[PDB]
């Protein structure tokens, strides 16, 4: 059933599963009309897709003219998400097949269970936990494939850059639950801390910096600071 | 008018016969049920006055057989049973009649509601849902599971309703995933009335037998199966409509009949509100939505 606080290890065991987020799927610019009415304007979205014990990434950039003429979009949305999540699952070979997907959001229970019914041995599971998924579009590389993507398009990444040869999935995991906590809640201040040394570069092949260990201790409570702040200059404590 | 005598009443039992029930003291002189209704099934049951765990009974059509009733002290219960020698039967019930030891089935000069619950019930697909072929008449009780409950466990004792499942395969054609899911027009039309049911009177009449279970039985696999009906068309965006209007009597008579008190467990709030308010047919059961609004809008 339901992924919370009691059950947090399951992520990092041998057990190959995924996430599967869809906040960024949909995305819209609202704007006023000519006449002063209010419009819509999609532009470029993803799936966000990821095995959080090896950091894997299935990045599925859903291109605009997915929604060209369709009606109902925010609902249809769930079911592209599942559709594409669901192919992904199939191209994969049987060993590399999920037996699990974790959704972020209740509501991709029922598109995701439909579209999985050829895989009855596949537990489609919801998760109590909130997790900062949303903020994939606020590390750069990531956002500067999914808008300059023309057509549909799947990218692979490791999220983790390389901090698996030197931390475990756990630690790691945790690592990127921060940094995208943070990057949520001030996306400006997080990217201050993330890139302020201009000594600290960030490879061609990653999408975080290149701290050592050391580095990334101060880095991960300059991002902790920054959510307790701003959870202050929130509710005034 | 025909008869279904009974051996004797050895045990205190509350009596039903259809939407009718009375109470037979332990070893009162009541020997059965006359004036039945030639052309319409029947169903007569029994709660003991000692258990009133397992109400059970029997369907029948007294077109089929001459059936009566005896108490069986081994087993417990009172059994229908099958009398082949004709005039031996006409011989006991004329006695039985000419000595006024029989109830009388009342024949109400406003009354339709038997026949409004039973439209589309017949004996034939009764024996199908409930096997046992030996009989010609078929036995339900409180307890007795259906093949979707067992596959969620005696095979012999289930109740053989059409499984229906709107997360299946049998339910979503490959490829129209989310409009198989969001409007079940296929699964009705093609998948259950083409193929399984042939003809919506089967259909209804299926739907009208899993009621009729539910209400006077207190069958839970049979409440369920009768809101997965009425969801199956609810959630269908084309519905022919005979079938739409055929349905709003349907619903209204059950409704009309179910006891008030029992309301709350043979009712599910969310089938109700999602087909009166949400669904594609919000809007084509005028006569179901006026009762439901006007008897239970706690419900609602
Ligand atoms: C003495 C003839 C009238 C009978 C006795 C047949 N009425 C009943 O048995 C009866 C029992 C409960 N309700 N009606």
């Amino acid at each position: 059933g339901a992924m919370n606080s009691s059950n947090y290890a399951e992520l990092f065991n041998n057990d190959i599963k995924l996430f599967v987020d869809d906040t960024n799927v949909y995305r819209v610019t609202v704007h006023k009309t000519f006449e002063g009415n209010v419009a819509t304007k999609a532009i470029n979205g993803c799936i966000f897709t990821l095995n959080p014990k090896t950091g894997h990434l299935f990045l599925k950039i859903i291109h605009t003219s997915v929604w060209a003429g369709q009606k109902r979009l925010s609902q249809l949305a769930k079911w592209k998400t599942a559709e594409e999540v669901s192919a992904l699952v199939r191209s994969l070979p049987k060993e590399e097949q999920p037996k699990q997907i974790i959704v972020t959001r209740k509501a991709m229970l029922d598109p995701l269970e439909v579209h999985m019914l050829d895989f009855p041995n596949i537990a489609i599971r919801p998760t109590e936990l909130r997790l900062p998924f949303s903020a994939a579009m606020s590390i750069d590389k990531l956002s500067d494939v999914v808008m300059k993507a023309t057509e549909p398009q799947m990218v692979l990444f490791n999220i983790y850059d390389d901090w698996l040869d030197r931390i475990s999935s756990y630690t790691a995991f945790s690592r990127l639950t921060l940094l995208l906590r943070a990057l949520k809640t001030n996306e400006e201040s997080a990217k201050m801390i993330l890139l302020s040394d201009p000594t600290i570069t960030i490879k061609s092949y990653h999408l975080w910096p290149s701290f050592t260990d050391e580095q990334w201790i101060t880095i991960e409570s300059q991002m902790r600071d920054l959510i307790l702040t701003e959870y202050g200059r929130k509710y005034n404590v | 008018m025909n008869t279904v005598p009974f051996t004797s009443a050895p045990i205190e039992v509350t009596i039903g016969i259809d939407q009718y029930s009375f109470n037979v003291k332990e070893n009162q002189p009541f020997h059965g049920i006359k004036d039945i209704p030639i052309g319409h099934v029947h169903v007569i049951h029994f709660q003991h006055a000692d258990n009133s765990s397992m109400r059970y009974g029997y369907w029948f059509d007294c077109r089929m057989g001459n059936f009566y009733i005896q108490y069986d002290p081994k087993d417990g219960l009172y059994k229908m049973m099958e009398e082949r020698d004709g005039a031996k039967f006409e011989n006991i019930v004329h006695n039985f009649k000419e000595r006024q030891m029989m109830v009388s089935y009342p024949k109400i000069d406003e009354d339709d509601t038997w026949y409004n619950l039973t439209e589309f019930v017949q004996m034939d697909k009764i024996r199908k849902i409930v096997r046992k072929d030996e009989n010609q008449f078929s036995y339900v009780d409180s307890s007795m599971t259906t093949v979707q409950e067992n596959e969620l466990s005696d095979p012999a004792h289930s109740l053989n309703y059409t499984v229906i499942n709107f997360k299946s395969r049998e339910a979503i054609r490959p490829g129209h995933e989310m409009e198989d899911f969001l409007d079940k027009s296929y699964y009705l039309n093609t998948v259950m009335l083409q193929g399984i049911f042939k003809n919506s009177s089967n259909y209804f009449g299926e739907l009208q037998f899993a009621f009729l279970n539910a209400m006077f039985f207190g069958n839970y696999g049979s409440s369920l199966q009768w809101h997965a009906m009425i969801e199956l068309i609810c959630s269908s965006a084309t519905v022919p409509k005979h079938m739409l209007d055929k349905l709003d009597e349907i619903l209204y008579y059950q409704i009309k009949t179910l006891p008030e008190q029992y309301s709350d467990i043979l009712l599910n709030e969310r089938v109700w509100n999602i087909c009166l308010y949400s669904s594609f047919q919000k809007n084509s059961l005028h006569n179901t939505e006026k009762i439901m609004e006007n008897k239970y809008p706690e419900l609602l």
